[PDB]
C-alpha cells in the first residue's frame, strides 16, 4: 500500500478555497500511516514468534 | 477558609461606605462563603462521621465497597479544589449567588471563567457524594451482626440510611441541571432561555435539589444527639420506634415542599406547599419531646458533649420557631430576601451542624485515638462559641425586619441599621 | 502619538526634555534585555510589552521598565519636522541601543 | 408597646399591610409562648434533675409513654391548622385584583435602575381621565408617554395620589429584580418574561392613607450594583397629583414638575451613591 | 429482607400519592396548567423507590431467614467465611485525578484536554477492574 | 427616518452610558463624537456593546445597527456593495505576500503567526481571529478597540488593508498539509505530544518485550 | 512508532512563519523542550545588574553562570557522593530506589526544579489557555522555583520509608 | 482504639443497648421490668 500510494497519489500543493482540495492534505498522513503500520506489524509478528516458538 | 471569608464580609459590612472591598469582591465573597460552608464542609462531614462509627455500630468488619470509599473521598477533595481555584482567574470566582439563578448565570452576564470551574467542581463532588450514599445503603443492608435486627440498630444508623436515600434522590437532578447550564454557557443551548419557561425551570430544579440537601445535613446530627443524651442521663432513649417513625416521616415529606423558596415569584401553588411545610413542622416537635423525655428524671452530668447537645437544643429551637414563622406566605411576602431569613437559617444550621459536630468530636475522640480531650479547654470553647453566636446572629431579625435585604455590599448612613 | 488629553502625565527623563515633537515620542524598538523587538503597544494602558521574556515599559515615564527581567529604560530618539513638513530625526541617540556589554550600555 | 412585639415591622400605610401586621403579631405571640414552654422544660430538667447527688443506684429505666406520645402528636396538628386557616384568609385578602383600578403604573427594571410609566388614570370621581399608553413600541415591554427614568446621579421618584386604587405591572429587561416598598409590607419579583414563565406580574393596593416619601429597594441578585437600585415614592393629595400630571404633560422633568407644586425636587429618603 | 422492602414501599406509596395529587391540582387551579417539572421529578422519584423496593421484595420472597433477620440468634450462627474485601489500593486516587483532568478540560473549553482526560479515565478504570485478576507474567 | 429611529434606539440604551449629546459621562462612557459608523458597526455586531469583555451575540440586528450608525455619523464609514449590502468578498486582496509581510510587522506581535490568541499584561489578552468576517476585521483595524492601536487610513492604505484581510482569511481556513494541527503554537504542544504519545508507547513496548522483578 | 507520528502529526510548519527579519516579532517563543529550562530561567530571573567604573554586568550573566554550574555539577556526582558517604567498594548489584531515600529525594528535588523551569518557559501559552494573569504566572514560577523542591524532597523521603515499612 | 476489622469478640444482642447489658448484667431484669411505665 505504501508503494502504490507513493506512486499514484496526487501530491502537489493545491491549497486554495476555489476548489477545496482535501486530497493534497492526506498525502503525508497516508505515507506515515502505511510506512509505520507495515514496519510495526512486522515487529509485532517477530515479538510474537519469539514469545511463542 | 469559609469563616475567613465571613469575617471579611462582616468587616466590610460595619461602618457604612466601601472602606476596603469592591462590589464584585463582596459578591464573590458571599458566593464562595456559602458554597464552601454548605458543600465542602457539611455534606462531607456527614460521611466522615458515617465512616467513623457506622460499621462499629452494626457490628461489621468493613464497609461494603472499600475502594469505592476512597474514590469518594478523593473525588470530594479534588472537586472542592477545582471549584475553589477560581480566585486565581483575572475575573475572579463565581459572583452570582450560591443559588445561581436563572438568566444571571449565562454567558452574556457573568462571562468570566470562575463560574465554569464552579459548575464542574460541583459535578465532581456530587458524583463522590452519590457513591458514598450507595456505599452506606449497601453496608447497612448486607453487613450486619448475626443477632442485630433492624429494630435493634442505633438511631444514628437509621438516620444515615435515610440520609443516603435522600442523597440518591437529590444529587443526580443537580448534576443534570448543571450539565444543562454548562451546555448553555459553552454551546448557546437555549435551555434556560426566558423566552421559554427557562427562568422558572431552573428554580424548580434547583430547589427540588436544594431543600432535600438542608435535610441531608440535619438528620445525622439529630442521630448524634440521640446517641449522646442517654449516656449522660443514665437512662434509655425515650420513644425509640417513635423517633424512627419521625425520621421516616421527615424524609418522606422533605421532597414535597421545595417551592416554599418561591413564594414571591407569583408562579407557584401557595396552599399546597404552605400546608406541606406546616405538616413537616410536626415530627421535629415529636423528636424534641422525645429528647426532653430522655433527660427527664435522670442523673445528669454536664461534660463537654452534653453541654454542646444542650446548646444545640436551645439554638435549634429558636431557629425552627423562626422557620415555622417563615412558612406563612403573607409573612414571607415581607420578610423574604432579608436578614430575617439569614438569621433563621444561621440559627438552624449552626445549632445542628456546628454544635452536634463538636459534641460528636468530643464524644468519639477517645474511640478513634485512645486519648481524651481536655475538659477545661472544652468548656471555654463552648462558652465562647455560645456567646459569640448569640451576639452575632440575634439582632439580624430586627435588622431585616426594618428594610435591609440580603447580599447588600453597602448602605447609607441616613438609613437605619448601623 | 499620545492623546492631547493627558500630555501632563509624561515625566521626561533628565536629559531628554526636548526630544518629543508635541505628542510624538519615537522610542527605540530593540529591547534592552536581550534584543528582541518590543512591539506590543497597549494604547489605553500606554504600555510596551516584549513577547520574548515579558518585560514591560511605561511609555509615559520615559519607557522605564516596570516588570520583567529588563533593568534599563529604552533609548529615546529626538525628532522634529523639516521645512517641508515631514518628520525627521533631530540628532542621534544619546546612548547605545540594545543589550549591554562589558564596555557600556 | 406593640412596636416591640412587632420586632421591627414598620407601621403599614395600606389596609393589606395592616392585616399582614396583625397576623404577624399574633403568630409571634404564639411562637414566643411555645418557645417559653420548651425552654422552661429544658431549664427545669437541667437545674433539678441534674441532681446526681452523693447517692445513686440508677434512676429508672422507662422508655415508653404511648398516650402522652399521641397527645403530643395531636396538639401541634391543631395549633398549625388554625394558623393555616388564618394564613389562607389573609393571603387571599392580599391578592384581590379588582377589575377597575384608578391609577396604573408600569414598572420597568433594567440592570441597576428603574423606570416608571403612568399608563392610565381614571378617577371614580370623574375628576381626571388620562390614557398614557404609547405605540412607541413599533416586545413584551410596555412604553408610555409620561415616564420617570432613573440615573446614577438622580434617584427616580414615583408620585402617586392618596386614597385611590393603585395597580403595578412589573417587567424586567435583562435579569430578575425585586420590587420592595417596606411600608407596603409586601414584595414581588420582577421577571424577564412573566407570561412565558407563568408568573402574575400585576398587583394592586386598595389605597394609600398617609402622604409623604418612602423608600424602595431591589430584593434579588442582579449583579454588581444590586445594592444601588433604590427608588422613592411620593404620596401626595389628588389635586396636587392632577396639577403634577398637567404640569408634566407640557414638557417638564421630574424635578421641575415636583418643584412646581411646592415639594423637594430630589429624593429625601435616599441619596445617589457617590462611590458609583 | 422484609423491613427494608417495607420501608421502600412506604416511601413509594407516599411519593405516588403526592405525585398524582400535585399533577391534578396543577392541571386545575394553576396559571398555565400542569407544572411539568415537579410532576416529572415526583413521578421518577416514585420510580426510584419502586425499583428498589421491588428488587428487595423479589430477593426476599425467595430467601430463608438470615441470622441478622432473626431474633433469639446466637453469634455461633454467623460463624464461617465472609466475602472478599480489598486491602490497600492506589487506583482510586488515579481515577479521581483523571476525572479532575477531564472536568477542568470541560470547564475551560479545551477539547484536547477533554480527550486526554477521557483516555486517562478509561486507563485508570481498567487498572482498578483488572487489579485482582491479572496473572503472573508468562515470560 | 434613519436618524430618527437611531436616536430613539440610542436614547433608550446609549445615553445612559455616554450622554445626551454624545459627549461622554466622566465615569461611565467615552466621548463618541469623532467615531464614525464603523465603530458602531464593529462594537455592536461583535456583541461588545451595551455592556455592564469578550465577543457575544448582538442584540440589534442589521437594521437598528445601521440606524444607530447613521445617527452617530450624523453628529470612518462602513464599506458597502453597489446594491447597498455590506461588503463581504470585495474586501479581499490579491497580494498575499504583501498582506503577510504587513501582518507579521503590524499584527502578529499580539495575535500570532497565524491569528491565534495572545497574552497581554495584567488580565487582558488578544483574541483568536477565526470568528471575524472581513467587514469586522476592517472596522477593527479602522477604529482600534481597547488596548489595540488605531490604524488610520492614511498610515495603512485601503489596498494594504484588503491584502491583510485576504492573508488572515487564508491563514485561518487553510488545511494543514502535515497532519494534525497541534494547537497552532510552537514546540510546547509538540513536546507535550512527544511525552504523552511517543514515550508512552515506547515504554509500553519495553514493558511488553522485557521482564520485571 | 516514529514513522506513524512523523506522518500523522505536524511539527514546525515553517511556511506559516516567514523568513527571519530583524523588525518583525510574534508571540511565539519557547525553543524545543530540551532547551526550555534555560528560557524559563531567563524569564523568571530577577533583574540584578552591577555598574562600576565604566563597566556593566547585565542580568543574563546569571543565566549563563547557572547553566555552566549545572553542566559542571552533572558529571561530578559519583565522586561527590563517594566522598560524602565514604563508600569506595565495587558494585555489580543494583539498588532499589526505595532503599536509598536520600538519593531518591535529591533526584526528585532536581526533577521538581527542572519541571518548574520548564513550565515557566510557557508562561504566555499557560496564561492564555488557562485563564491566569501573566504577572501572576511570572511570580508563581519565581516563588515555586525556591519553595517547591524542598517540599518534594521531604515528601519523597517519607514516601520511600513508608514503602520500606 | 479499635483493631483492624474492629472486633475480637461480640456480645449477645438482645436490645439496642448491648454494651450496657454487657457491662451491667445486674440491670437487665430492672431494664425489662420498668420500661413501659411512662
Ligand atoms: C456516571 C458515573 C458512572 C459511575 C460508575 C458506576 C458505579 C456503580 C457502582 C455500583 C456497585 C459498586 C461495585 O460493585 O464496586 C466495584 C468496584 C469497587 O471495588 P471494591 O470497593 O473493592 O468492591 C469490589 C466488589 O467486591 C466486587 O467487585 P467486582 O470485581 O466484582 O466488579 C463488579 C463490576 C461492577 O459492576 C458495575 O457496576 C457495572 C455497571 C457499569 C456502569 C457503566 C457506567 C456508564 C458511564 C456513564 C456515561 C456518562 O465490575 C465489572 O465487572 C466491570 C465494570 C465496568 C465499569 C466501566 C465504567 C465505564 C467508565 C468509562 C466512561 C467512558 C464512557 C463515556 C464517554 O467499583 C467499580 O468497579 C466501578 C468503578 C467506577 C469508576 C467511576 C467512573 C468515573
Ligand atoms: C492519551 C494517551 C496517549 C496514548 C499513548 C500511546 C498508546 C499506545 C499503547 C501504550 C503502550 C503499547 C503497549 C504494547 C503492548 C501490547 C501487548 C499486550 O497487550 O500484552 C498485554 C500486556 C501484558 O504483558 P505481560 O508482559 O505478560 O505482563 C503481564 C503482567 O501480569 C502485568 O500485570 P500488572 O500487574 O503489572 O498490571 C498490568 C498493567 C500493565 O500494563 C501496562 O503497563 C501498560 C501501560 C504502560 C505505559 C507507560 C505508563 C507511564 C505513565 C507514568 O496494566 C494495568 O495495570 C492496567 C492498565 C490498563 C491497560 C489497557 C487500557 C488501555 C486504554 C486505551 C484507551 O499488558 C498490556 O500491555 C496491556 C496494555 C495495552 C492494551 C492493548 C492495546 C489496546 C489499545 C486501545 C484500543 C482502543
Ligand atoms: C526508575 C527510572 C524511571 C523511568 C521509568 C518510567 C516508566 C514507568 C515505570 C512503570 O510503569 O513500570 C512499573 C514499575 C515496576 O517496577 P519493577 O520492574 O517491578 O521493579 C523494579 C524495582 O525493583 C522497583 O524499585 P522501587 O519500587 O523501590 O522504586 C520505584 C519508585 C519507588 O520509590 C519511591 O519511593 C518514589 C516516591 C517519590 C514520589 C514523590 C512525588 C512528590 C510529588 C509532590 C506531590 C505530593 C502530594 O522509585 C521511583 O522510580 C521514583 C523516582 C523518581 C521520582 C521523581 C518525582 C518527580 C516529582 C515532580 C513534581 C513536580 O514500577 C517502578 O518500579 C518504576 C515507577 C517509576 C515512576 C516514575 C514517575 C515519573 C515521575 C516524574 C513526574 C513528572 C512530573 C509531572
Ligand atoms: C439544616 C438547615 C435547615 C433546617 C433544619 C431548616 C428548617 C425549616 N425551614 Fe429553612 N432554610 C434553610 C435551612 C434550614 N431550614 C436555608 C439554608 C434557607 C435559605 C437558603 C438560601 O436561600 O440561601 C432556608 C429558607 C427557608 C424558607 C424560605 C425563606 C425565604 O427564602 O424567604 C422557608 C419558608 O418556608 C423555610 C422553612 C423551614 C421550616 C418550616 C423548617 C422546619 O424544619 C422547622 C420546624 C421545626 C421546629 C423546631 C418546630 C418546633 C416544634 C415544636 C417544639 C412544636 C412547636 C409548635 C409550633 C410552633 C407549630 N426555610
Ligand atoms: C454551614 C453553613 C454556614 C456556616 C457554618 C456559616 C458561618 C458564618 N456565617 Fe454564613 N452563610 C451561609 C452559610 C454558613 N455560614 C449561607 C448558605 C449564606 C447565604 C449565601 C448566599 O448569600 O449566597 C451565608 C451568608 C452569610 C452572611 C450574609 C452575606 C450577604 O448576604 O451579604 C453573613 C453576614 O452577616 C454571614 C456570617 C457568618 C458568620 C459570622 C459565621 C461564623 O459562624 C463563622 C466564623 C468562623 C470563623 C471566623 C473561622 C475562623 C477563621 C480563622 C481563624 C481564619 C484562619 C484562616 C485560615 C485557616 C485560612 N453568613
Ligand atoms: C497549572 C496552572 C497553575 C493552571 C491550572 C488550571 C487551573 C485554572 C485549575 C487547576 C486546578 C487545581 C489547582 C486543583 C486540583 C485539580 C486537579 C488536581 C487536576 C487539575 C490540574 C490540570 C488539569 C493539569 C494541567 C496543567 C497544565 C499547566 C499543564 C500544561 C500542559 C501543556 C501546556 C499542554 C500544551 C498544549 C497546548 C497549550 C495546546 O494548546 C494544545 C492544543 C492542541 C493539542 C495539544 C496541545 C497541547 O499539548
Ligand atoms: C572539586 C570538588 C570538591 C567538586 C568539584 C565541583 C565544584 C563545586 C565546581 C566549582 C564551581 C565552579 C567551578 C563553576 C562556576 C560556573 C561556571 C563554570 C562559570 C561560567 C560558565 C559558562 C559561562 C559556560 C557555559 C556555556 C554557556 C552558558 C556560555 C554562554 C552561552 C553560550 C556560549 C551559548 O552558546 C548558549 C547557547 C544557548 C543558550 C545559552 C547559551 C549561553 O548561555
Ligand atoms: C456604561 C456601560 C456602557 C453601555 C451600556 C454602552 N457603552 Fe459604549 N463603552 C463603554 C465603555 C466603558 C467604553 C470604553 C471602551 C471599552 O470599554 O471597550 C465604551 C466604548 C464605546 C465605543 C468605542 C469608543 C472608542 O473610542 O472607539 C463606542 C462606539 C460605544 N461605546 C458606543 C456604544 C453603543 C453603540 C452602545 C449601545 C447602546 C453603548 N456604547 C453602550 C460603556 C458602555
Ligand atoms: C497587542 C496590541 C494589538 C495589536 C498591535 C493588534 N491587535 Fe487586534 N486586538 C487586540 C486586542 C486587545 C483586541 C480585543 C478588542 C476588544 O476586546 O474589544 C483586538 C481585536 C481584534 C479583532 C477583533 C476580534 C474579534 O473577536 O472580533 C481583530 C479582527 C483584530 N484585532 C485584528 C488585528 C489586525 C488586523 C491587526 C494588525 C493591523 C491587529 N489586530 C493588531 C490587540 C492588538
Ligand atoms: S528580550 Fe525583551 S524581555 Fe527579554
Ligand atoms: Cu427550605
Ligand atoms: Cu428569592
Ligand atoms: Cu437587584
Amino acid at each position: 500500500a505504501l508503494l502504490l500510494i507513493f506512486l499514484f497519489w496526487p501530491w502537489e500543493f493545491k491549497a486554495a478555497d476555489g476548489e477545496s482540495d482535501f486530497i493534497y492534505s492526506l498525502t503525508t498522513p497516508l505515507y506515515g500511516l502505511t510506512f509505520g503500520l507495515s514496519i510495526l506489524s512486522i515487529a509485532i509478528g517477530a515479538v510474537l514468534y519469539q514469545k511463542r516458538f | 477558609v469559609g469563616g475567613l471569608m465571613a469575617l471579611f464580609m462582616r468587616t466590610e459590612l460595619a461602618m457604612p461606605g466601601l472602606q476596603f472591598l469592591s462590589n464584585e469582591q463582596f459578591n464573590q465573597l458571599f458566593t464562595m462563603h456559602g458554597t464552601v460552608m454548605l458543600l465542602f464542609y457539611a455534606t462531607p462531614i456527614v460521611f466522615g462521621f458515617a465512616n467513623l462509627v457506622l460499621p462499629l455500630q452494626i457490628g461489621a468488619p468493613d464497609v461494603a465497597f472499600p475502594r469505592l470509599n476512597a474514590l469518594s473521598f478523593w473525588l470530594f477533595l479534588f472537586g472542592a479544589l477545582i471549584a475553589i481555584a477560581g480566585f486565581i482567574t483575572p475575573g475572579g470566582a463565581a459572583d452570582f449567588g450560591w443559588t445561581a439563578y436563572s438568566p444571571l448565570t449565562d454567558a452574556i452576564h457573568s462571562p468570566g471563567a470562575g463560574g465554569d470551574l464552579w459548575i464542574m467542581g460541583l459535578a465532581v463532588g456530587g458524583l463522590g457524594t452519590i457513591l458514598g450514599g450507595v456505599n452506606m445503603i449497601t453496608t447497612v443492608v448486607c453487613m450486619r451482626a448475626p443477632g442485630m435486627t433492624m429494630f435493634r440498630m442505633p438511631i444514628f444508623t437509621w438516620n444515615i440510611l435515610v440520609t443516603s436515600i435522600l442523597v440518591l434522590i437529590a444529587f443526580p437532578i443537580l448534576t443534570a441541571a448543571l450539565f444543562g447550564l454548562a451546555a448553555d454557557r459553552h454551546l448557546g443551548a437555549h435551555i434556560y432561555d426566558p423566552a421559554n419557561g427557562g427562568v422558572l425551570l431552573w428554580q424548580h430544579l434547583f430547589w427540588f435539589f436544594g431543600h432535600p440537601e438542608v435535610y441531608i445535613i440535619a438528620l445525622p446530627f439529630f442521630g448524634i444527639v440521640s446517641e449522646i443524651f442517654p449516656v449522660f442521663s443514665r437512662k434509655p432513649i425515650f420513644g425509640y420506634t417513635t423517633l424512627i417513625y419521625a425520621t421516616l416521616a421527615i424524609a418522606a415529606l422533605s421532597v414535597a415542599v421545595w417551592a416554599h423558596h418561591m413564594y414571591a415569584t407569583g408562579a407557584v401553588l401557595l396552599p399546597f406547599f404552605s400546608f406541606m411545610t406546616f405538616l413537616i413542622a410536626v415530627p421535629t416537635g415529636i423528636k424534641f419531646f422525645n429528647w426532653i423525655g430522655t433527660m427527664w428524671k435522670g442523673q445528669l452530668t454536664f461534660e463537654t458533649p452534653m453541654l454542646f447537645s444542650v446548646g444545640f437544643l436551645i439554638t435549634f429551637l429558636l431557629g425552627g420557631l423562626s422557620g415555622v414563622l417563615l412558612a406563612s406566605p403573607p409573612l414571607d411576602f415581607h420578610v423574604t430576601d432579608s436578614y430575617f431569613v439569614i438569621a433563621h437559617f444561621h440559627y438552624v444550621l449552626f445549632g445542628t451542624i456546628v454544635f452536634a459536630t463538636y459534641a460528636g468530636i468530643y464524644f468519639w475522640f477517645p474511640k478513634m485515638t485512645g486519648r481524651l480531650l481536655d475538659e477545661r479547654l472544652g468548656k471555654l470553647h463552648f462558652w465562647l462559641t455560645f456567646i459569640g453566636f448569640h451576639t452575632t446572629f440575634l439582632v439580624q431579625h430586627w435588622l431585616g425586619d426594618e428594610g435591609m435585604p440580603r447580599r447588600y455590599a453597602d448602605y447609607l448612613p441616613t438609613d437605619g441599621f448601623t | 502619538r499620545i492623546k492631547p488629553s493627558d500630555l501632563g502625565r509624561v515625566v521626561k527623563r533628565k536629559g531628554q526634555e526636548s526630544f518629543n515633537f508635541g505628542e510624538f515620542f519615537a522610542f527605540t524598538k530593540v529591547c534592552s534585555h536581550l534584543g528582541c523587538p518590543s512591539s506590543l503597544y497597549e494604547q489605553q494602558s500606554y504600555r510596551i510589552l516584549c513577547p520574548c521574556h515579558q518585560s514591560q515599559f511605561d511609555a509615559l515615564h520615559f519607557a522605564k521598565p516596570i516588570f520583567g527581567p529588563a533593568a534599563r529604560a529604552l533609548a529615546q530618539l529626538p525628532i522634529t519636522i523639516d521645512t517641508d513638513g515631514y518628520l525627521v530625526a533631530n540628532g542621534d541617540f544619546v546612548e547605545p541601543v540594545g543589550p549591554a556589554f562589558w564596555e557600556r550600555t | 408597646w406593640s412596636d416591640a412585639l412587632a420586632l421591627g415591622w414598620p407601621t403599614g400605610i395600606t389596609p393589606e399591610a395592616k392585616l399582614n401586621r396583625e397576623l404577624w403579631i399574633g403568630s409571634v405571640i404564639a411562637s414566643f409562648a411555645v418557645g417559653a414552654i420548651v425552654w422552661g422544660l429544658i431549664f427545669w430538667t437541667s437545674a433539678f434533675h441534674r441532681k446526681k447527688a452523693t447517692d445513686t443506684e440508677l434512676p429508672r429505666q422507662f422508655g415508653y409513654n404511648m398516650p402522652l406520645e399521641l397527645t403530643l402528636t395531636v396538639i401541634p396538628f391543631l395549633i398549625i391548622s388554625v394558623l393555616f386557616y388564618f394564613t389562607v384568609v389573609v393571603q387571599e385578602r392580599m391578592m384581590h385584583k379588582d377589575p377597575n383600578p384608578e391609577v396604573v403604573i408600569d414598572v420597568t427594571a433594567f440592570q441597576w435602575n428603574w423606570k416608571f410609566g403612568y399608563q392610565k388614570i381614571a378617577f371614580a370621581d370623574g375628576s381626571f381621565d388620562y390614557d398614557g399608553a404609547d405605540p412607541e413600541r413599533k416586545t413584551y415591554l410596555n412604553f408610555d408617554k409620561i415616564e420617570t427614568l432613573g440615573t446614577s446621579s438622580e434617584i427616580p421618584v414615583l408620585v402617586l395620589p392618596a386614597g385611590k386604587r393603585i395597580e403595578f405591572v412589573l417587567n424586567s429587561a435583562d435579569v430578575i429584580h425585586g420590587f420592595w416598598v417596606p411600608e407596603f409590607l409586601f414584595k414581588r419579583d420582577v421577571l424577564p418574561e412573566p407570561k412565558a414563565n407563568n408568573s402574575d406580574n400585576v398587583f394592586q393596593v386598595s389605597e394609600i392613607q398617609q402622604t409623604g416619601a418612602f423608600v424602595g429597594r431591589c430584593t434579588e441578585m442582579c449583579g454588581t450594583f444590586h445594592a444601588m437600585m433604590n427608588f422613592e415614592v411620593r404620596v401626595v393629595e389628588p389635586n396636587d397629583f392632577k396639577a403634577y400630571i398637567d404640569q408634566r404633560n407640557a414638557g417638564k422633568t421630574n424635578a421641575e414638575a415636583l418643584a412646581a407644586i411646592n415639594q423637594p425636587p430630589l429624593a429625601i429618603t435616599t441619596e445617589p451613591f457617590e462611590s458609583r | 429482607m422484609h423491613i427494608e422492602a417495607r420501608l421502600f414501599e412506604i416511601l413509594t406509596a407516599f411519593f405516588a400519592l403526592a405525585a398524582v395529587v400535585y399533577a391534578v391540582l396543577t392541571a386545575m387551579f394553576a396559571t398555565g396548567g400542569v407544572e411539568w417539572a415537579g410532576t416529572t421529578a415526583l413521578v421518577l422519584t416514585t420510580g426510584l423507590t419502586l425499583i428498589t423496593g421491588t428488587f428487595f421484595r423479589f430477593v426476599a420472597r425467595r430467601l430463608d431467614t438470615r441470622p441478622e433477620d432473626y431474633e433469639d440468634a446466637e453469634i455461633s450462627d454467623g460463624a464461617g467465611e465472609l466475602g472478599f474485601f480489598a486491602p490497600h489500593s492506589w487506583w482510586p486516587i488515579l481515577i479521581s485525578l483523571s476525572f479532575s483532568t477531564a472536568a477542568v478540560g470541560a470547564a475551560l473549553w479545551l477539547p484536547w484536554l477533554i480527550a486526554a482526560g477521557v483516555a486517562f479515565v478509561i486507563t485508570s478504570v481498567c487498572g482498578l477492574v483488572f487489579e485482582y485478576y491479572w496473572g503472573p507474567e508468562k515470560h | 427616518a434613519l436618524l430618527r429611529t437611531g436616536k430613539q434606539l440610542f436614547d433608550t440604551s446609549c445615553v445612559s452610558c455616554h450622554g445626551a449629546n454624545l459627549q461622554g459621562v466622566p465615569d461611565h462612557g467615552p466621548s463618541l463624537i469623532g467615531v464614525g459608523e464603523a465603530a458602531v458597526y464593529f462594537q455592536v455586531s461583535t456583541g461588545r456593546m451595551p455592556a455592564m469583555a469578550p465577543r457575544k451575540d448582538p442584540i440589534f440586528d442589521e437594521a437598528q445597527i445601521d440606524a444607530i450608525g447613521a445617527y452617530v455619523q450624523a453628529n470612518p464609514t462602513v464599506v458597502r456593495n453597489p446594491d447597498g449590502s455590506i461588503a463581504t468578498q470585495s474586501l479581499r486582496g490579491n497580494d498575499l505576500g504583501r498582506g503577510g509581510d504587513l501582518f507579521r510587522l503590524n499584527c502578529a506581535s499580539c495575535h500570532n503567526f497565524t491569528g491565534k490568541g495572545g497574552a497581554l499584561s495584567s488580565g487582558k489578552y488578544a483574541p483568536d481571529l477565526a470568528p471575524a468576517n472581513e467587514q469586522q476585521i476592517l472596522t477593527a483595524m479602522l477604529t482600534g478597540p481597547q488596548n489595540m492601536p488605531k490604524f488610520s487610513n492614511r498610515q495603512l492604505s485601503f489596498e494594504a488593508k484588503k491584502d491583510i484581510i485576504a492573508y488572515v482569511k487564508v491563514a485561518t481556513e487553510a488545511r494543514q498539509p502535515g497532519g494534525y494541527l497541534l494547537g497552532g503554537f510552537g514546540p510546547a504542544p509538540e513536546g507535550m505530544a512527544m511525552w504523552i504519545i511517543g514515550m508512552v508507547a515506547a515504554i509500553g513496548l519495553a514493558l511488553w518485550i522485557g521482564a520485571r522483578s | 512508532v516514529l514513522g506513524l507520528m512523523g506522518g500523522l502529526l505536524q511539527i514546525n510548519p515553517i511556511w506559516n512563519l516567514g523568513p527571519y527579519k530583524p523588525s518583525q516579532v510574534s508571540a511565539g517563543s519557547q525553543p524545543d523542550f530540551y532547551m526550555m529550562w534555560t528560557e524559563g530561567l531567563a524569564r523568571i530571573w530577577p533583574p540584578w545588574e552591577f555598574y562600576f567604573w565604566h563597566h556593566t554586568i547585565p542580568a543574563p550573566v546569571w543565566v549563563a553562570v547557572i547553566m555552566g554550574l549545572v553542566f559542571v555539577l552533572l558529571p561530578a556526582y559519583p565522586f561527590l557522593e563517594k566522598r560524602f558517604t565514604g563508600d569506595y567498594a565495587h558494585h555489580n548489584l543494583l539498588q532499589r530506589p526505595r532503599d536509598v531515600p536520600v538519593r531518591t529525594a535529591i533526584g526528585a528535588m532536581a526533577i521538581a526544579f527542572y519541571m518548574v523551569l520548564t513550565l515557566a518557559a510557557m508562561n504566555d501559552i499557560i496564561a492564555l489557555k488557562f485563564h491566569i494573569s501573566l504577572n501572576a504566572t511570572t511570580w508563581i514560577g519565581r516563588i515555586g522555583m525556591v519553595i517547591l523542591p524542598p517540599f518534594v524532597y521531604f515528601i519523597t523521603y517519607r514516601w520511600c520509608i513508608g514503602l520500606q515499612r | 482504639p479499635p483493631p483492624r476489622h474492629n472486633f475480637t469478640e461480640l456480645p449477645r444482642i438482645r436490645s439496642e443497648r448491648p454494651a450496657f447489658e454487657l457491662h451491667y448484667p445486674h440491670m437487665v431484669e430492672r431494664m425489662r421490668a420498668e420500661a413501659h411505665v411512662g
